[PDB]
């Protein structure tokens, strides 16, 4: 799924 | 009339407000983590305003299964 300000 | 980005209200119940916003999942720094709804034309809600525990949201965004909102979740997409 996209997704934002999942990033580590 | 309706709104994009990170500050928009979600959901009925969207707990997330740019006036009070803090940081949750050990991913976020300054803005609210998302996920995208893939029910009818698409939107996006805070992860945070669907009860997603942080794992569950990274596993989410580490594959290609698509989401669905809790408002969406149980209609039959049949
Ligand atoms: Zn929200
Ligand atoms: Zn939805």
């Amino acid at each position: 799924a996209r997704t934002k300000q999942t990033a580590a | 009339s309706p709104e994009f980005g990170y500050w928009i209200t979600c959901c009925p119940t969207c707990d997330v407000d740019i006036n009070t916003w803090v940081p949750f999942y050990s991913t976020e720094l300054n803005k609210p983590a998302m996920i995208y709804c893939s029910h009818g034309d698409g939107h996006w809600v805070h992860a945070q305003c669907m009860d997603l525990e942080e794992r569950t949201l990274i596993h989410l965004s580490e594959g290609s299964n698509k989401y669905y909102c809790n408002e969406h979740v149980q209609i039959a997409r049949a």
